[PDB]
């Protein structure tokens, strides 16, 4: 969902016309999608840069990387990179849309299951994902850094 | 427009490529057109549920004919309220900018509603097409143009 | 696939006509024609499996070749392929036999036989050959148990054969 | 809109057709105009359906999916 | 039966039922009258049936009988009694119903299998199906036993 | 039917179990009976097409009104013509036992067909119903209910 | 399964044969299959206007198919008409079969969890079924319309 | 080919010699040759009036004789007059040898591929092979007209 | 492909740069895709009609329609509706393109074979393409019915 | 898993080298191995003797055969006989293979989950199971049938 | 084509002149042509011996020559003969211009066409070639032998 579909949706439910709230609700968004779209191209240039100086922030030469940790095994550190990506990829999308409806749909769904099931540990996770998001809002600014950190937090605070 | 774009590249395991962020910040300069057009047809909705009802009754008299669908005050009184439905979901697309939100409310199934209702679908397109008849005479030429292409995903739709 | 009684709706539906005393005529005789093709049908399932084996055995009287070094039923690998194509032209025979007509035969056997049977070197003659070996066993059964005219028993047999035949003449 | 289904299809004809005798109980993810016709086969086979759960999806809600 | 055709055969296809299969039925449900008389007949006298089957066995293979043979035994001599009784059971629940198959999902589907690494051999299986075949239209009114040899007669050659 | 049973047990590996050869012996019984039907529908064919198109423009008239299709004599030809094909094929269906050689050419794509060609298919089913209705008052009770089989058949088609 | 098949298969976990109780049953199966059959054709006749009827009696001019209700959108009235003709077609079959068991194991299996799942209001099902079993009730006879009332409030019996 | 040289080519696949069903075949076709021989004379008597009839009967007064049809211009007459004449004389070949090989060799070979390179309508082609069927049938009896109509009718499937 | 995609791919297979006359074709498309756009919108709105019209302009009340012809089964008038809608959409999907290669990939591959190996006269679907051209050049203008009609003549002479 | 894979994770997720206890382990493994191999392929001989050597022990002449029982139909005697070749083949390879993981794997992972579906009797699944077991420690002698009964003992505790 | 004009075309497309890998190929080629001619002679002394013996060997008193066999017609024996000495010619041919151009030119180009339009056996065909090549082998030699297999060998790859 958008936040221009949501705003669709939840005047269609009332069998509502579209009110002037609903119109300024869309006109904000038509503000600010100015600099939603220059913030998703400098983070769509180099996400990879992104995700290596969160791990060399937070989960790097802990005892995490080291054996019996569980970013050890090299297949294990390369998972842990495709996840780290999946939520800044994903971060942007929601920033984009405006609406944090995605990442209920489609990362935060079945997310614990899976992190529990395989003995991931949550607080490392949530401690990665909030160095992408100081990471991030150092390299886009602080106004788009700030819609940023909101759906970086949001993913933070469904996976705990 | 945005969903449509996230679900593409979605779809992919790339990202949005940056031609996709192109259109969308096309799209992000022309929402106040947009908007300025649905404002337009929002306030004027019972003339143009006038005007539609009026054009197709003189076109098609058979929703008239007591063998018809839309006989006596109650059956014509639900058929302007469908044009009026139609007319908000023509609005709803106008915002969104793709057909997506429009389609989805009234588009995916009603040729099965309308046949086991007993309505002919064709009154229906040529209520629209009315409805983009009179949409036309109360917008500007590009106003009007930019409305009649979501009319016409209306009127190609119910054919 | 057609029927006895679709091939006629087919004739008459390609001219676009109706039903005139001719089709009726046909369609009589093949009304009373099929309480005894049922009947023959019933004595010929009833004892398949062991025509089968005698047909089997007396293929093998017939050309020895068949069950020596240079043949096609040498081993049991390839003796129970010859045996189980046996059993489906006994098969789509019965189905030829209840629907009185070529056409079972011509549309699911003999269509793509050629092509399955020089693509695997399999011989064509023996085949036909023991195709007949079954109908001599079919014509003995459906005579035991009742029914005095065979000839609608003897026909598709000869139609799979005269398919299957390398024609040089 | 996707749905988690815990089902339980059994052939009743592996035995003339000599198959790999693999698992008949699964706990998959279906979209949602998929799951129509899921349903349907997994009725064909006489199958147990336990338990249909939403996995994606707001329910009463109208555009967006 | 013949229900079980046109309604697995209608739902399959999803429709209705068609009208010659309805015609089908009725003419089974006159039928079913007769059948409801020649299953009663067969379930008054199987004692007969199944003492002139176990003897035309003994008179036709003297190997059962030797020792190292399958009725050499008290215990499955005392057993192939009762096989053949249930043999002529799902003979006469068959000759009721419309179809062979819900006999044949009860007593033929795996029958090579399961004899085969029981130690009964499958030809001698054919041999008792033709002594209860012989030892049931003996029994019989002579159109009635013309309508109940084709259950027999799949039966055994479903054996072999 | 004989079709019907040979493919039925063609899919499978089986031979026709005789359950399927009881109802061949049955419907070579009833042969003669279908015989006699269809040729009491053969002969009087041209006073069923005149009933069912009096039924029928009694029944609806938009057909004979100039904007339904059937509007002048050419196309009120054209009408009685599409009623006396689905009175061969309902012939067809009663000489065949089953619905098979009829659904074949007259079932399987007629929605489409008569979409394009702008007729309604409501009055066709009506048209038929108007068949059934000649052909039971032409024939015996159960003649007429064997016949009214195969037009049921075609008028739940049509629909 | 039939009536037919389950008079054959509560005789056949017994081992019993075919005694004259179950005799009866099918007898009386074989009386009724006329009228069975009449009513099954006389149903697949006008299925469309049964549904059409129905969603006229009960669940049209409702505040169900105005915006906010679960028949609002287009595809939703779509499906509504898609389960009631699946709830008028295989009442149909178990009338045809006389035995409810295709209901259970076809519709009945997992649909409260799908309704719920979906948020289907279960209660305008309900009056929904009663008002299909209302109008093919009086379109089929009193006779009839038991038996198909008899399979339709076991669909709503069990929905509920 | 013949049904003489059928039945011999059937006989010589498989190395049988002339077995007593063959015989049967040639005794046949040596018990019908009487009136096939009769019958062919009195078609080669008059097959330009057939020719003729069947014209008047099927194919005059219609559209495809006035302009815009294919038989319009005069050489496209000649032409239709032509496979006309061919059509019967084939088919007279073909009720004399008793066989249909000869129409599937020389006849239906690649006419559906002149008759579609053409622009040649193929149902009027059809009705006029049955008017020709229908002349003959009246103008040599039944018994022979029967024969003459399997082979005309052969020539009018094998074109559709 | 393209006519963007043409002009890359002829300037790339020479390792040449984009010249002077190359990017006069890119202006050219891009000075076209104007009328390109609007008259693909407007045969999107009433490709049914065109249709319609099409059959009722050339195949209608002729021999094609009635029996013997190839559109006398109803389901081969609905797969001639399907065949017609296929190349008024891959007609229109050339048109938006400006370049015919879409049809010569995924119409015109395979396509003779197709309709010599069904018996489909190939002369009547030439006619029924130039009357979809007439319709369309008729209901989109004359400046975009050129382009139209070029696309819809390439897959008539290609049929052929 | 293998016993060598086992010894190799347990020395790896600590990132230890591998220390003489490990090599103890690995020597221990390369000194069964003889009759590992040697008790598997004479366990590969006859596993169909050994199945109906079991079922002649514990499950024949039961009421589990009898009509009621759950092998009393003959595709359940085939499933019957189908599981227990499945139990010995995984025993097979879990004794090659010197470690239970793969019946954890393969064979334990959802089984108390089908037979409670299916109402397959777990008690006389066990039973089977301990028959099997004897059959083969005798086939094998005690020492190979020491480690046979291992596995075969784990697949009986975890499906009780 | 030869060896020397494929070496000149490969030089050619180039536009490289004749370098030293080139000259070693044509020097190669002129090093072998002095074997080449003498077994171009003394297989060109006796082509109806080897295909006597090949025929002899491999198609001889089978079922092929046997009725129902695809030589049993003696024209068929004829044209078997007359295919034997085409691919011992042209492998003569390719043989001594040490190229197999010639062979996919004028043997290999529409030959499965022929040989499936006539029903003709593919693999008896290629087990004749392959009798053929060992017949040469033994007269010729080994090593004018291996060259004569080549391209025989080519031939029954090409044919399959
Ligand atoms: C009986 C004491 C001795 C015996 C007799 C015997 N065999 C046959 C028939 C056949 N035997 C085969 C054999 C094989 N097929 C294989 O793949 C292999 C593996 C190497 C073997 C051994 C086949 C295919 C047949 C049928 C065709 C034929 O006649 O050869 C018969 C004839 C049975 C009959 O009349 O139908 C007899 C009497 N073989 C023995 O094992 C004993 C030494
Ligand atoms: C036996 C009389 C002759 C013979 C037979 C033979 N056949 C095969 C192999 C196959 N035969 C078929 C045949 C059919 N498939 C069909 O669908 C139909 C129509 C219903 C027919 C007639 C097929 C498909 C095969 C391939 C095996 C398979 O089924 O997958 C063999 C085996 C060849 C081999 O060497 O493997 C044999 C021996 N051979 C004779 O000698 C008799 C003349
Ligand atoms: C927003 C998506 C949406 C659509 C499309 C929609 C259609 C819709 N049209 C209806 C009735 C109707 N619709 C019409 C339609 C017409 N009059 C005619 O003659 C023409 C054919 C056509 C309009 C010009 C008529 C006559 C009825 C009353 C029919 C009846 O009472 O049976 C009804 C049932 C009564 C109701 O609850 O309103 C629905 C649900 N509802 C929706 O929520
Ligand atoms: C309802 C379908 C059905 C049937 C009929 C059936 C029979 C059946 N026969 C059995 C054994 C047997 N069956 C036979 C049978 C025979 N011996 C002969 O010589 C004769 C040819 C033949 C019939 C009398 C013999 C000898 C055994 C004992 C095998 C053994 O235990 O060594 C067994 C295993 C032991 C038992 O539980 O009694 C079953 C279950 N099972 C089924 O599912
Ligand atoms: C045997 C299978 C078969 C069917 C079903 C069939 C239908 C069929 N109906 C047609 C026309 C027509 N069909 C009708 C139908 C009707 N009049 C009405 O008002 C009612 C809705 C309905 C009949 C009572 C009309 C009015 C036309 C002329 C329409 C036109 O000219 O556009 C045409 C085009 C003209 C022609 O070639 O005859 C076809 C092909 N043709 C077939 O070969
Ligand atoms: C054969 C037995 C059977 C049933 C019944 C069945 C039902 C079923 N109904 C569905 C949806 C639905 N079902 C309903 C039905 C209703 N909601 C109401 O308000 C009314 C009370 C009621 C109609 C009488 C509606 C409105 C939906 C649409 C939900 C959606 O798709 O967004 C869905 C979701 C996907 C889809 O339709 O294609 C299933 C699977 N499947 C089955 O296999
Ligand atoms: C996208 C390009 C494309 C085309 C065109 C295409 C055509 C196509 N047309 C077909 C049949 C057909 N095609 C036609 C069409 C015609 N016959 C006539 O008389 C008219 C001249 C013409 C219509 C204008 C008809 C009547 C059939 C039916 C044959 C049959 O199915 O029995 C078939 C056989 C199977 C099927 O329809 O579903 C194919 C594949 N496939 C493709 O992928
Ligand atoms: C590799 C591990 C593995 C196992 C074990 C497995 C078992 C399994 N056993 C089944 C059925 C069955 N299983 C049994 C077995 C038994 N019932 C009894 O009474 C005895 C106690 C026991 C035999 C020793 C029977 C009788 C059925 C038949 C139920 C039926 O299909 O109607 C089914 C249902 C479908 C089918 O057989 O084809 C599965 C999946 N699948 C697996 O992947």
């Amino acid at each position: 969902q958008d936040a221009i579909t949501a705003v669709i949706n939840s005047a269609d439910v009332q069998g509502k016309y579209l009110d002037t709230a609903a119109l300024e609700k869309l006109k904000a968004y038509f503000s600010t999608g100015e600099l939603r779209v220059r913030a998703a191209t400098t983070i769509s240039a180099n996400a990879a840069a992104i995700v290596k100086e969160a791990v060399a922030k937070s989960l790097l030469y802990s005892d995490i990387t080291r054996p019996g940790g569980n970013m050890y095994t090299t297949r294990r550190y390369a998972a842990c990179i495709r996840d780290l990506d999946y939520y800044l990829r994903y971060a942007t999308y929601a920033m984009l849309a405006g609406d944090p409806s995605i990442l209920d749909e489609r990362v935060l769904n079945g997310l614990k299951e899976t992190y529990n099931s395989l003995g991931v540990p949550v607080g490392a996770t949530v401690q990665a994902i909030q160095a992408i998001k100081e990471v991030t809002a150092s390299l886009v600014g602080a106004d788009a850094g700030k819609e940023m950190g909101i759906y970086l937090d949001y993913i933070s605070s469904g996976l705990s | 427009i945005v969903t449509k774009s996230i679900v593409n590249a979605d779809a992919e395991a790339r990202y949005l490529s940056p031609g996709e962020l192109d259109r969308i910040k096309s799209f992000v300069a022309g929402g106040q057109q947009r908007l300025r057009i649905a404002q337009a047809l929002t306030d004027n909705r019972e003339r143009l549920v006038k005007q539609a009802g009026d054009q197709l009754f003189q076109k098609r008299p058979d929703v008239v004919s007591p063998g018809g669908n839309a006989y006596g005050q109650e059956m014509t009184a639900t058929c302007l309220r469908d044009l009026d439905y139609y007319l908000r979901l023509v609005t709803y697309g106008i915002v969104a900018g793709d057909v997506t939100p429009i389609e989805e409310i009234g588009v995916i199934g009603v040729r099965e509603m309308y046949k086991s209702l007993g309505t002919p679908i064709e009154a229906v397109g040529e209520g629209v097409r009315a409805l983009k008849n009179a949409a036309s005479t109360l917008l500007s030429a590009e106003d009007a143009a930019e409305a009649g292409s979501y009319f016409d995903y209306v009127v190609g739709a119910l054919q | 696939m057609r029927d006895a009684v679709t091939s006629l709706i087919k004739n008459y539906d390609v001219a676009g006509r109706y039903f005139d005393r001719n089709a009726i005529d046909t369609l009589k005789d093949y009304f009373d024609s099929g309480t005894a093709r049922v009947q023959a049908a019933a004595a010929i399932n009833s004892n398949a499996a062991a025509l089968v084996k005698q047909a089997g055995s007396k293929l093998f009287e017939e050309l020895p070749e068949l069950i020596r070094p240079g043949g096609n039923a040498y081993t049991t690998r390839r003796l129970a392929a010859c045996l189980r194509d046996m059993d489906y032209y006994l098969r789509y025979a019965t189905y030829a036999l209840v629907a009185g007509n070529t056409n079972v035969l011509d549309e699911r056997v003999l269509q793509g036989l050629r092509e399955t049977y020089n693509s695997l070197g399999v011989p064509i003659g023996p085949t036909v050959r023991g195709v007949q070996i079954l109908k001599d066993l079919v014509k003995e059964q459906v005579a035991g148990a009742g029914i005095a005219n065979t000839t609608f028993v003897e026909e598709p047999f000869d139609h799979i054969t005269r398919e299957l035949s390398e024609r040089d003449v | 809109r996707l749905f988690k289904i815990t089902a339980l299809v059994p052939s009743l004809s592996r035995t003339r057709t000599q198959r790999e005798l693999q698992n008949t109980y699964f706990t998959k993810l279906v979209p949602y105009e998929n799951w129509f016709r899921e349903q349907q086969r997994i009725q064909k086979a006489g199958g147990k359906i336990i338990k249909v759960e939403l996995a994606t999806g707001k329910q009463g809600t109208n555009a967006g999916l | 039966t013949v229900i079980s055709q046109v309604i697995l055969q209608a739902d399959d296809e999803l429709r209705y039922p068609s009208s010659g299969e309805l015609k089908s039925i009725s003419d089974f449900l006159q039928t079913g009258v007769q059948r409801t008389r020649i299953v009663a007949t067969l379930a008054e006298n199987e004692k007969k049936i199944v003492q002139e089957a176990t003897k035309q066995l003994w008179q036709k293979r003297p190997d059962f009988i030797a020792p190292g043979g399958n009725a050499y035994g008290e215990r499955q001599r005392a057993l192939c009694i009762r096989d053949f009784g249930w043999y002529l059971r799902l003979i006469t629940y068959g000759v009721l119903a419309g179809d062979i198959e819900p006999i044949e999902k009860i007593g033929i589907i795996g029958v090579r299998e399961m004899y085969n690494s029981l130690g009964v051999p499958v030809p001698g299986m054919v041999e008792a199906i033709n002594s209860l075949k012989k030892a049931s239209l003996d029994l019989l009114s002579s159109e009635d036993a013309a309508a109940a040899a084709p259950y027999f007669d799949y039966i055994i050659q479903a054996m072999s």
